[PDB]
């Protein structure tokens, strides 16, 4: 799993396991948007 | 008529990159060079200029060095410095020759004229190829009232510091070239005045960091006149009496210098090439028109670097050369990258991305973070810190938009900013990256933190 | 009893970052410091060592500078040097003090002792708070057979070059401390011999780039004895006769020096802290046990920096302070970052991420890209082009795994690598980033290109 720091930071503050957030790049890079997208 | 897969006109940064990348892709390549291998950058631009700056900086730092017990009575031999500068150029230009040969590229010496889309003439002989890449570079832009001559130098002549340092120098142009050469001359002992027509030097870059560079240059005795233009001059017994006036016009002042350096720009070398008759479209200023694929108006003919479009930077020409070659080789490449710009003065200046103004005009909700070098432990261990890092971003998406730096090693620190932009990093990503301490690079991290009002080494 | 929302023990990089970040989050903070504010890094570590290195480099470069005409008769006054060094330290520690006060943090001078998970004793007074952050740092590790004394120095004593330079020095330890102080002494005129027990210096880093640093150090006259260990010595009329043996043992050997610097590691200052009373657990090495949130075994009590766990680096301690403060503030932060490490010798060494060995062992199909500084234009304009950049990546995914650099400014260029790793960059992203030309940072871009066998300035 590859998640930029901003996303890992936000995932925690939301109580969301980062490894559970689906990415978006050509191959899974998790962005802040994705973490929020999963949050909703 | 010898034929090839590709013919490249010019072996400058853009040219030898296109030629070598093309070779790596399996194409039979012919490279034509009318002058010195390596182009402007290696011969009369980047390289010799950076070399002179390093020597000047080594000499200059000895003053501050006295502060930590380093006593010395430095004596710089200009003839020797010129020799070294030449030795450096010879190594690098010779290296390119070796490099071209090692990739199976054919190097042809001589001026090339474009006979047609797939044909070119050199020294009488004709040569053909399915693809042509135009990389002819640029040359010093002349200034009205200050024609180049014995007392009016272009950057090339200004590089030969061994042929006579003038007591007083007037530098026209507040861009990278003018600032760098002006500082070299000042540090070598000449009095230097630099004028710039726009409100601030480095008109295209961030005004705040550019102002810090100007004030730093003035502390060294370099007289920087912004919003000023040189109208004309008259040679007299005691020197060149130059008339200056405010940019918008007005009461002028007169100064006397021994030599004038004109560095107000560059002119693309696209004349007498046949581009006209060959259907290759050139714009108002002589730049070859091209799309993101570096393709001209004529299928199979590409243009790159300084001859193709601004900014006139070496790394930009190098990348365009790669893009051009790759498309000639049949791939599908396009130029869509952040291009940084650096000024190798001391302190150095570097920028990449959007300025606050460009960002706002772009519709982003602009927010900025600043960190001064005076708060950098590393900067202090280096003898003193004057400078700052400014990050520009969108406060709603937290997306980084631009980074501007003034201080030692700015040119080295901007690459991280460039990578950041390419990777779509947010200010938080930049702030959360653990930078090594103590390093100048920490200023970028702290600037990102200042953006969120939580910098640690300065009060927010 | 005075109470606060948080009590931080120690004001080194970790302590003051925690104290300040906590204050920014609205907490009432008390910071306790038993010695000098700023801790090891600012007083007897990072900063003073870097200052000495810079003075030494400035001096040493003058030799090379003769190549471009700079003639000087340099004399380095060691008393003045020591003075400047003290000035830098005082300026920075005063800075931390001003910062703590400006943030509303109360500074109490004294030695703190835990009396409970929410109370501390200082000089006899009682201070309590909901959360406690332990940032007590570390101290020089003593080597069997070489107890510290007038002739056996720790890093702190080694810093005081104004107290007289020994004619011959023996450095024990090939880590960052020994390499740096050893090169400083060599550059100031002392004969130097450094001994490392392991097969290569910087055993935790890339042996390829480490070997390049060792070789550059030997070229300056520093005798580097790897796979060797100092067993002991005896003081005689002509100096210290130290016994050396192979790492595993065997044929003894003798070397005579005037002074010995022991730099084999550090010991965490966790004793007499009243820990073994509040319930806070420590491991066998003496480090306070913590999780990724920097929480110890006692809720509300946190530990950071050198006292918590290796690596014993400043930037690491700083970030951990931020994590601890944010958590004391009721947030949810955790440490999961790439930690780079730098050696400020000349050439500098820097690394971040996985070495080839660690990556292969973890199961990645490893591929490496390399770029030598002998091929760097910028390195030439700076004089000697000694060094290289090596990138380690996954051949299957093109993902960057590690970066190692040896050369000038290695420490500044490693931040870009760290950011690359944090962002999940591939070798292609590194290569697609347009680096300024000419700059040392370009070596990283070309190393990425070499990994794909398409570098331009060297043959693939
Ligand atoms: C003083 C100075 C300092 C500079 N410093 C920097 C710096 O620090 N960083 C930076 O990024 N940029 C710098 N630049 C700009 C940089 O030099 C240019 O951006 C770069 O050289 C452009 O590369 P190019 O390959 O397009 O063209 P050029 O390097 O100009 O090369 C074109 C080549 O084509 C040859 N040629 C031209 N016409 C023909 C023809 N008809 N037939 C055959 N051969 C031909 C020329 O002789 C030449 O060798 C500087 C420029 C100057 C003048
Ligand atoms: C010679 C040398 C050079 C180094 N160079 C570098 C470098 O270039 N880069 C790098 O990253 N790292 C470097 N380091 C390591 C770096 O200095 C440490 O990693 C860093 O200082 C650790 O910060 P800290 O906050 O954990 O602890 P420390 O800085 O040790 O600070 C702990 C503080 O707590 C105080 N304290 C301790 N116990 C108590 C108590 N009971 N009550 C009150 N106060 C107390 C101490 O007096 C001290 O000020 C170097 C170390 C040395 C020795």
């Amino acid at each position: 799993m590859l998640a930029v720091p901003a996303a890992r930071k936000l995932a925690r503050e939301l109580g969301i396991p980062i490894e559970e957030v689906p990415g978006s790049g050509p191959l899974g890079r998790v962005r802040v948007e994705d973490v929020r997208a999963y949050a909703e | 008529m010898k034929t090839y897969d590709l013919i490249v006109i010019g072996t400058g940064p853009g040219g030898y990159h296109a030629a070598i990348r093309a070779a790596q892709l399996g194409l039979k390549v012919l490279a034509v060079e009318a002058g010195e291998v390596g182009g402007v950058c290696l011969n009369v631009g980047c390289i010799p200029t950076k070399a002179l700056l390093h020597a000047a900086e080594t000499l200059h730092h000895l003053k501050v060095a006295e502060g930590f017990g380093l006593k010395a009575k430095p004596e710089l031999d200009l003839k020797k410095l010129g020799g070294w500068r030449d030795q450096v150029v010879k190594k690098l230009t010779g290296g390119v020759g070796t490099l071209l040969k090692g990739n199976g590229v054919e190097l042809l010496r001589g001026f090339a004229r474009l006979v047609g889309p797939k044909e070119v003439e050199v020294g009488g002989e004709r040569y053909g190829a399915k693809s042509l890449i135009l990389a002819t570079g640029s040359e010093p832009l002349e200034l009205k009232g200050f024609p180049f001559g014995e007392d009016v130098w272009d950057s090339t002549r200004a590089l030969k510091v061994e042929e006579g340092l003038p007591k007083r120098l007037l530098v026209i142009g507040g861009g990278a070239v003018g600032l760098e050469l002006g500082q070299v001359y000042r540090r070598l002992g000449a009095e230097v005045t630099l004028i710039e027509y726009m409100p601030e030097i480095l008109p295209q870059g961030d005004p705040e960091t550019a102002a810090l560079l100007r004030r730093a240059l003035e502390k060294e005795g370099i007289r920087v006149r912004t919003k000023t233009k040189a109208v004309g001059y008259e040679k007299k017994k005691d020197g060149l009496h130059v008339r200056l006036e405010p940019a918008e016009g007005g009461e002028g002042e007169e100064v006397v210098v021994d030599k004038v350096l004109v560095a107000v720009g560059r002119k693309p070398r696209t004349e007498g090439l046949g581009l006209e008759k060959a259907g290759v479209k050139v714009d108002e200023r002589g730049f070859i028109r091209v799309n993101a694929r570096m393709e001209t108006s004529v299928p199979g003919v590409y243009a790159i670097g300084d001859a193709a479009r601004p900014p006139l930077l070496a790394h930009k020409a190098m990348r365009e050369g790669l893009i051009a070659a790759e498309n000639a080789a049949g791939k599908d490449s396009a130029f869509d990258y952040q291009v940084p710009s650096v000024v190798y003065t001391s302190p150095e200046w570097a920028g990449v991305g959007l300025t606050e103004e460009e960002a706002k005009r772009a519709g982003y909700k602009v927010k900025v973070g600043k960190f001064p070098l005076a708060a950098s432990g590393r900067a202090l261990t280096l003898g003193g810190a004057e400078g700052m890092v400014k990050v520009v971003g969108d406060e709603e998406t937290d997306l980084l938009l631009g980074v501007f730096i003034v201080g030692p090693q700015a040119g080295e620190l901007i690459a991280e900013a460039a990578l950041a932009l390419e990777m779509g990093a947010t200010l938080t990503d930049l702030a959360l990256t653990v930078h090594p301490h103590p390093t100048l690079s920490e200023s970028l991290m702290e600037a990102a933190e200042a953006f969120h009002k939580q910098a640690i080494h300065i009060l927010n």
